[PDB]
Parts: C-alpha cells; structure tokens; sequence
C-alpha cells in the first residue's frame, strides 16, 4: 500500500507511529520502506526492528494468554489458532524482507548481522508455536550462529549488537532448544569477556554495553 | 528469559 | 464478517480478547454480537463499552501525541490526520450500532441510560478533533442530559451507571463545552447526594459506589 | 481531567 509515499516520509512517519506507540502502523512504513529497495541505514535498522517487535511481541503475549487457558479447560482452541496464524503471517512478513533482499544486499559486518540476528529471532518466534518445530529450530540455530561467527571475527566483544545477539541466541538455547547449560556458558562468556572489554568505551559506549549485560546477569541469575 | 529489549 | 458465529462464542471470544489485552478483536466480537439483534445484557453491555472505550482511548492518546508534535512545528499533518479518520470511523461504528437499534429497544430504563451515555461518550471524542464542532457538542450535551433525566428519575444516587454518567457529562462540561462551573457544581452535587445514600449499600455495592466517587473528588480537586 | 474508566 505503501509505493506511491516516498521513501523519507516513510521513514519520518515511522518514527512518529513511535512516539504515537502506533507499533503496527510503525510496521507498516518500515515494510514499506524496506521495499523501496535501498539498503537501511543502522538507524533505519533499528526502527524495522522495534516495529516489529513491538507487533510480534504483542502477539505472543496474547497467544499465551489464550494457551494458558486453553491447557486448564472449541472458542478457546479456534481463537488461540486466530492469534497463532496472525503471529506467524507477520513472522513470514518479517523473513520474507529480511530473504527479499535485506541479508543478500548487506555488504557490511555490522548490516549482516543485525539482519542474521532478526532471522533467527522470528524463527525462534514460529518455533514457540510450532509443533517441522524441528525444522525451525534449526533454521533459527544456523542464523544465529552464523551471526555470532561474523560477530566474533568483525566486532568487539562490547558492541551492542553483538550482545543483543549472544543474548538472544542464549534465550533461544534455554526456552527453544532445551540446551540450559549451552544458555548459561554463552551468557556467561559473553559477559565476561564484555567486562574485561569495558575499559575501551566512552560514557556513551559504556552505557549501551552495560545496559545489555544487566540483561545477561539477571538470566543468569533466573537460570542458576 | 529476558530477551534484547 | 461476524455474521456466521453463534452469539454465544462471540461473547464468549470477547472475554478471551479482554483477558489477552485484544482490544480491537473484542470490539469486532462484540459488534457482531450487537448485530444478532438481540438485547444486551448487563454484562454484554459493559463488554461492548469496555472494548470501543479501549480501542478509542488508544486512538485519542495517539491523536493527541502526533498533535502536540503538529502545534510545535506534511508527514504530521498527513499522519495525524489518517489517525483522526480512523478514530471518527470508530466512534461512527458505536453510533450507528446505538442508532440500529440499542437505544431503541431499549425497555428498561439501565439499559437506555447506559446506551444514551455511551451516545454522548463518542459525541464527545468526536467533538475532541472536530473543528460543526458545534452540532456535535449540542448532540453530546442532549445525549447526556436525556440520560439524566431518566437517571434522576429511575435510579439511585449511588447507582454506578448513573455516577459513572455524571462523571463524563462533567468532564464534558469542563473540557468540551467550556462551562468549568457547571462541571464542577455537578461533580459536587452528584458527590454530595452520593455521599449521603452509602447508608444503604451492602459491602459490595458500597466499592462500586465509592470507586467512582473517587473519581469525582479527584476531578473536583484538579478543578479547584 | 478523568473520565470513567
Ligand atoms: N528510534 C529508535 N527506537 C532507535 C533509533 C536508534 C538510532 C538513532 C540514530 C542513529 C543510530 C541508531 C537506536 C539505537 N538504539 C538505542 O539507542 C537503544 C536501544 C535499546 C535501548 C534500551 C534502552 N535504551 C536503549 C537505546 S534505537
Ligand atoms: N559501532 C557501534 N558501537 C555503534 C555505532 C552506532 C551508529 C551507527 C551509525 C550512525 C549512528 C550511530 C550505534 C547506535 N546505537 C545502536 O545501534 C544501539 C543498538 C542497540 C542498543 C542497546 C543498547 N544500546 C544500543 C545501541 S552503536
Ligand atoms: N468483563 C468486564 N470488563 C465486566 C463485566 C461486568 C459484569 C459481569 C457480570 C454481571 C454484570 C456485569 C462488569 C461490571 N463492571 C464492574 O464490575 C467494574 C467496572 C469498572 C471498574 C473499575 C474498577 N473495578 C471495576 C469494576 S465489567
Ligand atoms: N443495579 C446495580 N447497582 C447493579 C446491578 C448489576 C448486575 C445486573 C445484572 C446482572 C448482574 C449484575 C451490576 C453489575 N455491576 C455494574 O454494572 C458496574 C458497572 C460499572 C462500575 C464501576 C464500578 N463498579 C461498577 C459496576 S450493578
Ligand atoms: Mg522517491
Ligand atoms: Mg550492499
Ligand atoms: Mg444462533
Ligand atoms: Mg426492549
């Protein structure tokens, strides 16, 4: 729907489906935005990701909501499905941009793995529904891990999208691949090894790099 | 699990 | 599209959207339901408000965000806008189901005061972005003080419908209509004969009583 | 000001 708006004020109408907390709307220009065809910029990154992660995020609220019930106890199971097949059409939304053709486009490290990061995230979103659930697991493990790959080799231990990327690789491992133990050594070796890292960063750098390792110590802290 | 925000 | 579900699973759909924060679902489900024909009952009704004062309140708070962004200052303008469009095609959505035909067939004096306050709630958000505006305040004002009358007449004073009516004709008063003494005298008289009918409740209807009260004083202290 | 919530 989104071809005939120019490509900046899409942009600038993402930013303000933001601050309006319109996330689906925010969504929507992204998408639209994305198709234009040009590579994103890391700022433009960044609102594709919370858009949809916002939308996403709202679903799968709603979807335990209704599994929870639907477990203890046809309206429950068919409205849970409703929700279920929502989630996973904007799942494939997401995979499809990320395939057609943001990842075969991203030249740089830093675009790749933000983009690789995404894939396995909406994977490991279809993989809590799913249950074939093999398959997703499994397409979610490889982007993650072939993120983590380049991350290692073309990033520092403290930059923010390494550690939103071993974070969430961690979570995948301990909800999705029952792998508790590979949760807790990612967690934990990425954390210290951003610690022994801190002493190179600004105030700004310093304070996006330990913002995440809260986020790394307080699962440690749940998952031991 | 908490996740990247 | 709700017209193939049995009225009961739409009911009882719109307590698992409520329950999973589904706001927009809840009020498509109650729609449908609406439109069986059937009277509402007591908790029908307050399904139905609950679900389009949800969606509607996410619409203005949105519309007042990206107004406030348009005042200090075409994407806003164009934005704001598409948001103003889609909220008045929700508060014409309420009105056409009260106007086909809940007001209507409304028998019971609860069930009209409760359907004539829901007509001069949605007037109301209509006459917040309208600028005309004029015809809509005066069809505001006449919903509510039909409402009233009929209140005043068939109800308590602690009647929770009828103290939740005076609350919102006095918030109308106050920021629509530009009458802050008329506001603030009915939130002081509706408080007032409250007040002295809590001698009569049980434990339970004292808390729906008192609920709503709070609101009142906490209004009449903003005000004055 | 609050209205009815
Ligand atoms: N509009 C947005 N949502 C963003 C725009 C940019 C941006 C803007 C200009 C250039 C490059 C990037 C972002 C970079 N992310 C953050 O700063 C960030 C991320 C997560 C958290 C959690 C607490 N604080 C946080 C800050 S986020
Ligand atoms: N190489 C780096 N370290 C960065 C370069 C740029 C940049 C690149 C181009 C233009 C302007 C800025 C950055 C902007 N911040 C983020 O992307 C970001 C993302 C997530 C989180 C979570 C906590 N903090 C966060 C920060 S970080
Ligand atoms: N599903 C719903 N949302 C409701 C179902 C019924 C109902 C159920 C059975 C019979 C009759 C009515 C409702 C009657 N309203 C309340 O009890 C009420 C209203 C406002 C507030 C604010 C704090 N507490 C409140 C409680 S609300
Ligand atoms: N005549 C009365 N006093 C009531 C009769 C019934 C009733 C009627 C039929 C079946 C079951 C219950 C009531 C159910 N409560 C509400 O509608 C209600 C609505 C809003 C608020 C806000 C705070 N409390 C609230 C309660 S109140
Ligand atoms: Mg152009
Ligand atoms: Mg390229
Ligand atoms: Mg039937
Ligand atoms: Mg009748």
């Amino acid at each position: 729907a989104m071809g005939s708006m120019e490509r900046a004020s899409l942009i600038q109408k993402a930013k303000l489906a933001e601050q309006a907390e319109r996330y689906e709307d925010m969504a929507a220009f992204m998408k639209g935005a994305v198709e234009k065809g040009e590579e994103l910029s890391c700022e433009e990154r960044n609102l594709l990701s919370v858009a949809y992660k916002n939308v996403v995020g709202g679903q799968r609220a709603a979807w335990r909501v209704l599994s929870s019930i639907e477990q203890k106890s046809p309206e429950v199971r068919e409205y849970r499905e409703k929700v279920e097949t929502e989630l996973q059409g904007v799942c494939d939304t997401v995979l499809g941009l990320l395939d057609s053709h943001l990842i075969k486009e991203a030249g740089d490290a830093e675009s790749r793995v933000f983009y690789l990061k995404m894939k396995g995230d909406y994977y490991r979103y279809l993989a809590e529904v799913a249950t074939d659930k093999k398959r997703i697991i499994d397409s979610a493990r490889s982007a993650y891990q072939e993120a983590m790959d380049i991350s290692k080799k073309e990033m520092p231990p403290t930059n923010p999208i390494r550690l939103g990327l071993a974070l969430n690789f961690s979570v995948f491992h301990y909800e999705i691949a029952n792998s508790p133990e590979e949760a807790i050594s990612l967690a934990k070796t990425t954390f210290d090894e951003a610690m022994a890292d801190l002493h190179t960063l600004s105030e700004d750098s310093y304070k996006d790099s330990t913002l995440i390792m809260q986020l790394l110590r307080d699962n440690l802290t749940l998952w031991t | 699990s908490l996740s990247e925000r």
